[PDB]
This record gives structure tokens, C-alpha cells and sequence, in this order.
């Protein structure tokens, strides 16, 4: 049971709780800061969001969530075939083929809506799907020119080690040093306008040179899909994307800002019964990445 | 430029309404924020409250339940009505023009700023005393002198502070020296002014001290001569 | 309450703010001589109004952590007053109260001796059945004097009132001193004195009824 | 910290009691190279 208060709108909390020490018969009243998305009610009384569903494992604070280029190789006696077709859509017979032993440097970037730090497309921007007439097939559009996005959580956070047992340390958010601000992302409204114009150009080749192409935001789901969900410097962002997909196209300095929230209790995938506490990151987080792809979903003017 | 001058009772009985006014000179009243500040003896500068150029009320929660700052734009004058006064309300009340500063630290769009107010021009001050004792005018007694010489005026038992002393209606101003008051055990202040004067002009030039005590509406004069 | 601070004449003063900020700050500095209108010295952390000497300077917050301090270089004797730190910041709400009055006292000022001037009872108040000696003291520093009245050669100690040493415009101090007498007590004596001991020396001024 | 005490490891690390069937006796070990070495 946590005793939480607002921090001097009302997003990040300040919670205190009786905690076990290094002696099995001694308690301690330590405090810590938690984001809103990690706590639920019952001074007001709170609780970690995962306690009624799953156990929780704090990520080891030495391993890095940095996408390192991974190369997938086939064993001896097998081979991998590449496709040198600069306009190769998803399926079909690749005219120019070459064999490789290992794939290129693939960064395992866990993203959402916006494909981050991925590989570009040569020649023109490509768009892929199994059956583009099937609206239940996510459209995988891949840019040819990268539109740059800058994200940052500007709060100068502090990490506080809390001995919860013999050799067991819980890393908590001590307090904010300085200003309390909003985590957000920036894209160039010009480079995003021309990138949406290139995407909208290839969208007519199988939808009609006269029909209108409209962009709207998500229509429901979980936070991991309704928002640009990614990782920046080690903390998991969840960025509102209504400022990017709000344009209707007809037959014929700038900066957009995305209000991101931050969460620490995350189920990485759809894993049931398993949760992870990402330890807080000291300093001011800011990461510079390219959005090189996109995952759309038409409605079905 | 802009200057202010307060005025008020000077003496208000306990458990009453402490009325006060402040007329500003050289500026429009309806495009600047105005703030009231009092300073009690021993205590620090206490912020009463402030009114905006939009005529919005916002008071210090230490008071609030007794303050109601008004403003009439027909003149360049705004008031201040502290009621249910007690003994601790005696202070010098100041009339200052507050200007608004918008301290932006993050993004103006998310609301990452805060408003701070600073007073740049001030009123001279108005002494207010709270006591069940009635007012009382003084009584000027002349102090006759005897290269250089000195003469003055004794302003005996009066209540309450202050009294203003002018010499020759304002002509004699060099060498003047008015002293702080003295609170007697009877409960009345006794002030005395004195003017250093060249000795040759003692028998020729005339000297008249002009003593005024506002809580008693009294204007009195007196002559000094050996 | 009051925080004491002592600097020397012509040196640099370092008035540290009472409440250090939690976030980005906008600190206003105020000079207040007691019994006078406060004077705004610095409104924005570093901005001063029109008519403030350059020797007054406040620290701006370019990087967080640096605390706000008021810097007075070449301190004059007139820079003896209360200095308030009006601290606003993003974390604390609406700062209604001013700072803690730092009472800056300048050391090493010229030691000036008093100027006693004793007046006898006036003819009007003597005709009004009440006598009053007034012993005016002025232009002394440091501002702290002890007054001793004497009927002829005997101490009086009964029925005397004395001002606290208030400061003058010339940065020196002054104080009155009244001895109330009956019109017959003042006539039945040969002389009346006003011993004024300032620092470590006395100054006598006698007055007789003739 | 009768006088109050504590195990030396409690402020640094967890502690595992050795299984009281395994022996700390140095048994002759032979290191062998694989075939081809
Ligand atoms: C992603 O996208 C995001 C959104 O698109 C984007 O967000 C942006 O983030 C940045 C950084 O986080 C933000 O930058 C901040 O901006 C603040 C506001 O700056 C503006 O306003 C001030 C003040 O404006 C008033 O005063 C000027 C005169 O000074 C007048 O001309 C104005 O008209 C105005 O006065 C009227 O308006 C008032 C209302 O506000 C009324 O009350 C008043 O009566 C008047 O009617 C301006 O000075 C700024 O001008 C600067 O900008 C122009 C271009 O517009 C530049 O060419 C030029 O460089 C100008 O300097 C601007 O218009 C800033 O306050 C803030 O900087 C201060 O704060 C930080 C942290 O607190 C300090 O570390 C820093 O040092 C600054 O402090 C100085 O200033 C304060 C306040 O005055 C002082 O108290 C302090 O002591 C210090 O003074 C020192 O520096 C002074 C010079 O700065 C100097 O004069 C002093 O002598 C002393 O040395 C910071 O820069 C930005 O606002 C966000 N964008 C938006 C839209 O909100 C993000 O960056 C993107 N990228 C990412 C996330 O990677
Ligand atoms: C999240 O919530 C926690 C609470 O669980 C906050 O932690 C507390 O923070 C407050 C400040 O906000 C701390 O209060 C401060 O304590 C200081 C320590 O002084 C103590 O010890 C001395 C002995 O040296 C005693 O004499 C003294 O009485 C105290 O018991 C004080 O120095 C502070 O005093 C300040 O305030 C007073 C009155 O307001 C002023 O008069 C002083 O001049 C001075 O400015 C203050 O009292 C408290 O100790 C913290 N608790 C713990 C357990 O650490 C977190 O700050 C909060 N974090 C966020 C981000 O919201
Ligand atoms: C997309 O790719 C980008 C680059 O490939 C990613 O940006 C990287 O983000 C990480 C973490 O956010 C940064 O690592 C941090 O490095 C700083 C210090 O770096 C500085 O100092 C070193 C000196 O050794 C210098 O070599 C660097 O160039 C910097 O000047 C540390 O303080 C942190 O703890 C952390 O280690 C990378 O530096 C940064 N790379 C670049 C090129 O900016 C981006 O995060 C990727 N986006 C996603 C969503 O995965
Ligand atoms: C933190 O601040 C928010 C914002 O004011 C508080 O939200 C209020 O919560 C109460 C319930 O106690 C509601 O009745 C109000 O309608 C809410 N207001 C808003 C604007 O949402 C919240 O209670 C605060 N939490 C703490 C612990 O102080
Ligand atoms: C664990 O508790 C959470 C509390 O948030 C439950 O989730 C909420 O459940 C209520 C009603 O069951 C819904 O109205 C909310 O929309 C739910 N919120 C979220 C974020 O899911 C959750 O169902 C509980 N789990 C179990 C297994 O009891
Ligand atoms: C984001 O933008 C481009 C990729 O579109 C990268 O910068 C270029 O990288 C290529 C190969 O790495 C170089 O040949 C170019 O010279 C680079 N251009 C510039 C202007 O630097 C950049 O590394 C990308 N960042 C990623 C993928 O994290
Ligand atoms: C974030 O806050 C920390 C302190 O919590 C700052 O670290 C300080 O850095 C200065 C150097 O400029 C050192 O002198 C201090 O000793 C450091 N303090 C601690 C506690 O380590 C850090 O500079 C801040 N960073 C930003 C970007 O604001
Ligand atoms: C994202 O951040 C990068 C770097 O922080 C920005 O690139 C800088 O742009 C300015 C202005 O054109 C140049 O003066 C710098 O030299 C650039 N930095 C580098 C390393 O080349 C970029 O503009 C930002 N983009 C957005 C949308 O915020
Ligand atoms: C993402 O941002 C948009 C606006 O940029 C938010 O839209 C708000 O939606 C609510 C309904 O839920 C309306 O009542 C508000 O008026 C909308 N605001 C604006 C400015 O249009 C949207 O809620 C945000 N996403 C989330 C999940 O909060
Ligand atoms: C755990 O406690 C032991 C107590 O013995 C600490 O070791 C002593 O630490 C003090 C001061 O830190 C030194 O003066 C002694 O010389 C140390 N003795 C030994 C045997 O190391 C130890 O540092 C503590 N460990 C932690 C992580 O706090
Ligand atoms: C810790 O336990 C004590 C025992 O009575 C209780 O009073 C206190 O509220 C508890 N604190 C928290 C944060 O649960
Ligand atoms: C890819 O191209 C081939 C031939 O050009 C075509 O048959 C196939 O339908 C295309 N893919 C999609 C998803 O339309
Ligand atoms: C999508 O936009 C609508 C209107 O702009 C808004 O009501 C809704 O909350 C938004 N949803 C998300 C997930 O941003």
C-alpha cells in the first residue's frame, strides 16, 4: 500500500511506503516517484498497476536497450537470397537476385506506428501489403527520404538505490532536480508535409487518381498502439500522434509537437503474467532518430 | 512619470473598517496592476493584495477574509477596505504599481511558464494606528534662541502619529531639523523641530513654524523671538 | 525575522537569498530602509529598473543550481537597510511573502560626535503650569547615546523620556530627550544639565532659569 | 549495530549455505584435449 501525493498536471506522483530492509525484522519508510500510468488507487492510497495481475521483475541496470545491428546467417548447406529490385513490392518474382550468407545490419527496434531507425527505400517510396483491398492488413509503407524526429524527456531525474534485501536493490526515482516539464517529440512540419505527399502519391496508384486520401488518428486500443510507442535513452515513451495524421488530400522554422507520456511498468509484448519495471534514467534524456517507415490502416473517400 | 500619494484616517478604532485611498498621478489607472503592501514595526513587508488592469481580485490568504480592494476609474484612485481590525494592524501602508512578468522556462504551448509581479514605483506611505483612545490635537510651544544660533518649536502632547512641521510656510528649508517623536508614559507623542539660523538675522527676519496634525484637523502656528 | 550581515565601507556585499529556488526562478530584490518606501533594485533575476547604480547586480539563472545572490560593490553608508529576496519559481506556487529581511550594516564609517542643544521651558507652557526641558542630540555615529540629566549637581532619573537613535539623511543618527518638570521645580533650582555620553565621552549642556 | 549483532554479508550480498553432502576435497582432475588436438 502506497501513500502518494501530487508533486508540486498531476501526472507524476510522490509515493511513500513501508519497505523491508536488509534485516528481515526491520521496516523502513522510504519514498519514491512513480508516473501515473504505474499506480492505481484503492494522502490517498495507491498500488502498483501490476500487483493484481502479475509479478514484476526490475530490469538489470547494466544491460542497454540500444538496438545493435543484428545479422541473421544461414547454416552451412543453406543460403539466403537477396532482392536487388529497387521497386520490389512485397511479393512477386524478383528480377535481380543475389545470394548472401548473412543479412545486413538489422536493428531490432521495437516501435509503433512509426518505423524508427530503419532502412530506407531506393528510388521512390514503396508501399506494401498482402491484399491492399483487405482493410485488416496493416499497410507497411517505407520512405525513401527520412523525416527526422527529436524526442526528449527534459526532467533531470535522479536514481535512488533502496536496499530491499540482502543483495537486493530497488532503483527508485529520487526527485526531480530543477524544472518539471513535458516529454515530447518534434518533427519538421515541412519534411513531414513532403513525406506525407510522397506517401499520398503512391496511395492513388491502387485507390484512384480522383478519390480523396484522408489521415486521422487512432480509433481505439491500448496505449502501446494508440500512440507512438518506442524507447528513448532507456525510458519507454508513448507519444500522441494526432498532430501528424490530420490531413485530407484532394485529387490535385516549422515544428510539430507530440505530447508523450512515460511509463515504467511495461509488458514488453502481449505476455500474460509477466511485467517489467524499467529503472529510472538519471540526467536529461534526448534521442535523435529517423522515422523511415510507417504502419497505416485504412478504414473502408 | 507616475507617482502615487495615499491618504486615510490615520487612526481607526479596533473592530471597524480601515478605509484607505491612493491617488496616482501621471498615468492611466486601468492599464497597470496595483498592489497594497504594509510594514508593521518589527514585522516584515506583508503583501496585502493586488488588482489587475482587468480589475481582478486576488488577496493574500493571511488576510483575504478581511480585504476588499476596489478601484474607481473616474479618477486615478483606488481604495483598500480592511475590516475587523485588531491591534496588530498598525503599520505603514504603501501604494505600489505592480507590473506583470511572464517567466517562460519550457514551452508556452504546454503552459510551462509562471507569472511573477514586481512593484517599481511606490507611494510615500500612510501611518495607521489602531487604538480605542480618541484623537487629540497637540499644542505648539516656541523655543527661543540666545556667529550661529538655533531655535525651534515644541509640539507637546498629541495622538497619534504623525505631525508635519513647516517653517515660514515652506520658505525656510535650509538648516531645518525635525526630530523623531517621543511617546510619553501618558500615551501621547511629543515632537520638536529646530532650525539652525545665522546670528545676525535673529532680530530682523521672522520665523513661524507651521505644525499640522491631520487626525485632529488642527493647523497651528507660533512665533519665536528672544 | 532578520538575518545579520556586516560589510566594510567600499567593499563588496554578498546578500544570499533566504529561500533557494526549486526550478527556474524569477527573483525580485527590494531595498527597504525602515520607515520609508521600499526601493526595487532588481526585478528579473538580473534586470534592474531605471535609476539603480551599476554596483547593484543580481545573478541570472542561465544554468540551474546557481543560487540567487544580490551583489553590492563599493558599499556606501547609505546602503544600510533591509534587503528582501522575492523568490518565484516553477515548483513553488504563488509566493505571497517577501524574503527574510537581511539587515546590512556597513562597518568602518566615520565616527562623528553628537550636537547637543538644550532649550528651557517656554513662557507659554510656563504660563500653562507645565515645564519641559528638551535636549536635542544629532549628527552622532555610531547611533547609540546615553543621556543623563542633572538638577544642579544631583541626578534626576525621574520623569525623563528619550528617543531611540533614529538615522538622519546624512547617514548619522539623532535622538531627542525631554525632561518634564513642574513650573516650581524648574524655578527652585539654580541650573539644569544634559550630560550626553556618546561612545566613550560625555558632552554637557546646561540651562538656568533667568 | 547482550549486544546486538548481524551477519557480515547482510549489507552487501545474499548468502547461500553450501550443501552438506558435497565435499571440498581436491580430487585429481585430468584436462584432456579433443580429437584433432
Ligand atoms: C521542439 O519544439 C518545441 C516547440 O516547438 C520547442 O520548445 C521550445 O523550447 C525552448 C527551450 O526549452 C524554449 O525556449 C525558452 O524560451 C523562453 C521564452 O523565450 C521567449 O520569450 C522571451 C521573453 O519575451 C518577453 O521579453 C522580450 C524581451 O526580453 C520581449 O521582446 C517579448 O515580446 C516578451 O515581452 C512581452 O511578452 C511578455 C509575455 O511573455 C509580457 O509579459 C511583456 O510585458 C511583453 O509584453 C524572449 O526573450 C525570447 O526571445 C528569444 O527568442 C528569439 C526568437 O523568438 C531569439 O532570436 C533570441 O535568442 C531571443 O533571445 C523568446 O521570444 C525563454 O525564457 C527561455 O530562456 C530562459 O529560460 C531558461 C530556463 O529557464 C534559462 O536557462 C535561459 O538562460 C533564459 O533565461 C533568461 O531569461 C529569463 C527571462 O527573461 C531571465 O530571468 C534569466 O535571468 C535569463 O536572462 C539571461 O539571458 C537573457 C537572454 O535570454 C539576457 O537578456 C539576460 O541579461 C540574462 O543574461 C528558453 O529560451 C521555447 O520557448 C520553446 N518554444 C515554445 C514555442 O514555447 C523545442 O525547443 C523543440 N526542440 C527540442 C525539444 O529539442
Ligand atoms: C516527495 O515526498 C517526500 C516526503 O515523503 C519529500 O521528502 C521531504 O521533503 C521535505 C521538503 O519538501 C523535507 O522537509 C525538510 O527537511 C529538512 C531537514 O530538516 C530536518 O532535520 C533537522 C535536523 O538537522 C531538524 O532540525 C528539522 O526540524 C527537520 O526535521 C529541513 O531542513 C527543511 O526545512 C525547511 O523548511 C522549513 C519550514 O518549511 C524552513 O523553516 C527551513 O528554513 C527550511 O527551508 C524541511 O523541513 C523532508 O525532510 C523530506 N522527507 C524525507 C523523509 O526526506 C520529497 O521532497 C518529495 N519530493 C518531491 C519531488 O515532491
Ligand atoms: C536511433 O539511432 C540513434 C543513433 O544511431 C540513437 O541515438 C543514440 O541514443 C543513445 C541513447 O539515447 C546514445 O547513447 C548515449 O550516449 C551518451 C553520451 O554520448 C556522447 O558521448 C560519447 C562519448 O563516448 C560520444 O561518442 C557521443 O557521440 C555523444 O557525444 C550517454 O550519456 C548515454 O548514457 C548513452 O550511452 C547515443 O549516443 C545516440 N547516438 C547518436 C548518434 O546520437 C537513437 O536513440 C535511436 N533511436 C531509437 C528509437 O532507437
Ligand atoms: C492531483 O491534482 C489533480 C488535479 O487537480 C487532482 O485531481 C482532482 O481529484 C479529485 C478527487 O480527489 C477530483 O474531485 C477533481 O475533480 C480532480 N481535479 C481535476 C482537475 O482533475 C488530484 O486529486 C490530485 N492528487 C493528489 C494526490 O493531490
Ligand atoms: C487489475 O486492476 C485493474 C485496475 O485498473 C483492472 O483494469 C480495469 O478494470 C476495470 C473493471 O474490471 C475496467 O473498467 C478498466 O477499464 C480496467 N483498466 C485497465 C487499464 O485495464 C484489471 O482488470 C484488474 N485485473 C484483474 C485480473 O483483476
Ligand atoms: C538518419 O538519416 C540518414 C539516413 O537517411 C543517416 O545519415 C546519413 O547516413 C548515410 C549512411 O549511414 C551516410 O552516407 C550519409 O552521409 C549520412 N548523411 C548525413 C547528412 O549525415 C543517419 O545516420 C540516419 N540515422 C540513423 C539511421 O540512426
Ligand atoms: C542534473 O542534475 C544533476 C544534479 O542532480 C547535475 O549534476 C551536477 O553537475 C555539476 C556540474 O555542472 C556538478 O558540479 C554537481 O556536483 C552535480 N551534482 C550531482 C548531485 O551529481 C547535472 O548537471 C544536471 N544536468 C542537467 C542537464 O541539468
Ligand atoms: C533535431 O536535432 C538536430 C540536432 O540536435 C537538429 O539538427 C541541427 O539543426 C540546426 C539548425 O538547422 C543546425 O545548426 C545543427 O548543426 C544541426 N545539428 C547537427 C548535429 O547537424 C535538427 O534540426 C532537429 N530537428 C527537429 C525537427 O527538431
Ligand atoms: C491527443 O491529442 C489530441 C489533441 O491534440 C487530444 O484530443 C482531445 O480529445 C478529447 C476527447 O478525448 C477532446 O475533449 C479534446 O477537446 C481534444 N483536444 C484537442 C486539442 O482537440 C487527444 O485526447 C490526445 N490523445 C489522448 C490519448 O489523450
Ligand atoms: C557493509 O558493512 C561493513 C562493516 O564492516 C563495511 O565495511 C567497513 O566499512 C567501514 C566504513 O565504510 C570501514 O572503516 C571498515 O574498514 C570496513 N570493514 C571491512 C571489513 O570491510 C562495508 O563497507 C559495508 N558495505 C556496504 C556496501 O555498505
Ligand atoms: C507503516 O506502518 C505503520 C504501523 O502502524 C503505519 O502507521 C504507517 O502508516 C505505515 N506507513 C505506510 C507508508 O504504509
Ligand atoms: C507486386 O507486383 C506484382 C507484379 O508487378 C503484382 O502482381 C503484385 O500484386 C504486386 N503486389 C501488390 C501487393 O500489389
Ligand atoms: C483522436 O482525435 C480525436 C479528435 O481529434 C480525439 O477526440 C481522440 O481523443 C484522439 N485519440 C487519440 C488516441 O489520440
Amino acid at each position: 500500500t502506497l501513500q502518494c501525493t501530487n508533486v508540486t498536471r498531476g501526472e507524476l506522483k510522490n509515493c511513500s511506503f513501508n519497505m523491508t530492509t536488509e534485516l528481515r525484522d526491520k521496516k523502513q519508510k522510504v519514498y519514491s516517484l512513480f508516473y501515473r500510468l504505474d499506480v492505481v488507487q484503492i494522502n490517498k492510497e495507491y498500488r502498483l498497476i501490476n500487483c493484481n495481475t502479475s509479478a514484476i521483475t526490475q530490469a538489470c541496470p547494466k544491460v542497454s536497450f540500444e538496438p545493435i545491428p543484428i545479422h541473421y546467417c544461414a547454416p552451412a548447406g543453406f543460403a539466403i537470397l537477396k532482392c536487388k529490385d529497387k521497386k520490389f513490392n512485397g511479393t512477386g518474382p524478383c528480377p535481380s537476385v543475389s545470394t548472401v550468407q548473412c543479412t545486413h545490419g538489422i536493428k531490432p527496434v521495437v516501435s509503433t506506428q512509426l518505423l524508427l531507425n530503419g532502412s530506407l527505400a531506393e528510388e521512390e517510396v514503396m508501399i506494401r501489403s498482402e491484399n491492399i483491398t483487405n482493410n485488416a492488413k496493416n499497410i507497411l509503407v517505407q520512405f525513401n527520404t527520412p523525416v527526422q524526429i527529436n524526442c526528449t524527456r527534459p526532467n533531470n531525474n535522479t536514481r535512488k538505490s533502496i536496499r530491499i534485501g540482502p543483495g537486493q536493490a530497488f532503483y527508485a526515482t529520487g526527485d526531480i532536480i530543477g524544472d518539471i516539464r513535458q516529454a515530447h517529440c518534434n518533427v519538421s512540419k515541412a519534411t513531414w508535409n513532403e513525406t506525407l505527399g510522397k506517401v499520398v502519391k503512391q496511395l492513388r496508384k491502387h485507390f484512384g487518381n480522383n478519390t480523396i486520401i484522408r489521415f486521422a488518428n487512432s480509433s481505439g486500443g491500448d496505449l502501446e498502439v494508440t500512440t507512438h510507442s518506442f524507447n528513448c535513452g532507456g525510458e519507454f515513451f508513448y507519444c500522441n500522434t494526432s498532430g501528424l495524421f490530420n490531413s485530407t488530400w484532394i485529387s490535385n522554422n516549422d515544428s510539430i509537437t507530440l505530447p508523450c507520456r512515460i511509463k515504467q511498468i511495461i509488458n514488453m509484448w502481449q505476455r500474460i503474467g509477466q511485467a517489467m519495471y524499467a529503472p529510472p534514467i538519471q540526467g536529461v534524456i534526448r534521442c535523435v532518430s529517423n522515422i523511415t517507415g510507417l504502419i497505416l490502416t485504412r478504414d473502408g473517400t | 512619470q507616475v507617482q502615487l500619494q495615499e491618504s486615510g484616517p490615520g487612526l481607526v478604532k479596533p473592530s471597524e473598517t480601515l478605509s484607505l485611498t491612493c491617488t496616482v498621478s501621471g498615468g492611466s489607472i486601468s492599464n497597470y496592476y496595483w498592489s497594497w503592501i504594509r510594514q508593521s514595526p518589527g514585522k516584515g513587508l506583508e503583501w496585502i493584495g493586488y488588482i489587475s488592469d482587468s480589475e481582478s481580485t486576488n488577496y493574500n490568504p493571511s488576510l483575504k477574509s478581511r480585504v476588499i480592494i476596489s478601484v474607481d476609474t473616474s479618477k486615478n484612485q483606488l481604495s483598500l477596505k480592511l475590516n475587523s481590525v485588531t491591534a496588530a494592524d498598525s503599520a505603514i501602508y504603501y501604494c505600489a504599481r505592480a507590473q506583470q512578468g511572464k517567466r517562460i522556462y519550457g514551452m508556452v504551448s504546454f503552459g510551462e511558464f509562471f507569472y511573477y509581479y514586481y512593484m517599481d514605483v511606490w507611494g510615500k506611505g500612510t501611518t495607521v494606528t489602531v487604538s480605542s483612545a480618541s484623537t487629540k490635537g497637540p499644542s505648539v510651544f516656541p523655543l527661543a534662541p540666545s556667529g550661529t544660533a538655533a531655535l525651534g518649536c515644541l509640539v507637546k502632547d498629541y495622538f497619534p502619529e504623525p505631525v508635519t512641521v513647516s517653517w515660514n510656510s515652506g520658505a525656510l528649508t535650509s538648516g531645518v531639523h525635525t526630530f523623531p517623536a517621543v511617546l510619553q508614559s501618558s500615551g501621547l507623542y511629543s515632537l520638536s523641530s529646530v532650525v539652525t539660523v545665522p546670528s545676525s538675522s535673529l532680530g530682523t527676519q521672522t520665523y513661524i513654524c507651521n505644525v499640522n496634525h491631520k487626525p485632529s484637523n488642527t493647523k497651528v502656528d507660533k512665533k519665536v523671538e528672544p | 525575522y532578520v538575518r545579520p550581515l556586516s560589510v566594510a565601507l567600499g567593499e563588496t556585499a554578498s546578500i544570499s537569498c533566504g529561500r533557494q529556488a526549486l526550478g527556474s526562478r524569477a527573483v525580485q530584490w527590494y531595498q527597504h530602509r525602515p520607515g520609508q518606501a521600499p526601493i526595487l533594485l532588481i526585478y528579473n533575476n538580473q534586470d534592474r529598473p531605471s535609476g539603480i547604480p551599476e554596483r547593484f547586480s543580481g545573478t541570472p539563472d542561465i544554468n540551474f543550481g546557481t543560487r540567487a545572490t544580490l551583489t553590492i560593490s563599493g558599499v556606501e553608508a547609505g546602503d544600510e537597510a533591509d534587503y528582501y529576496c522575492h523568490m518565484w519559481d516553477s515548483r513553488s506556487g504563488f509566493s505571497w511573502s517577501f524574503g527574510g529581511a537581511t539587515r546590512l550594516t556597513v562597518l568602518g564609517q566615520p565616527k562623528a560626535a553628537p550636537s547637543v542643544t538644550l532649550f528651557p521651558p517656554s513662557s507659554e507652557e510656563l504660563q500653562a503650569n507645565k515645564a519641559t526641558l528638551v535636549c536635542l542630540i544629532s549628527d552622532f555615529y555610531p547611533g547609540a547615546v546615553t543621556v543623563a540629566w542633572k538638577a544642579d549637581s544631583s541626578p534626576v532619573k525621574a520623569g525623563v523620556e528619550t528617543t531611540t537613535p533614529s538615522k538622519q539623511s546624512n547617514n548619522k543618527y539623532a535622538a531627542s530627550s525631554y525632561l518634564s518638570l513642574t513650573p516650581m521645580q524648574w524655578k527652585m533650582h539654580k541650573s539644569y544639565s544634559c550630560q550626553v555620553t556618546h561612545e566613550g565621552s560625555t558632552v554637557e549642556k546646561t540651562v538656568a532659569p533667568t
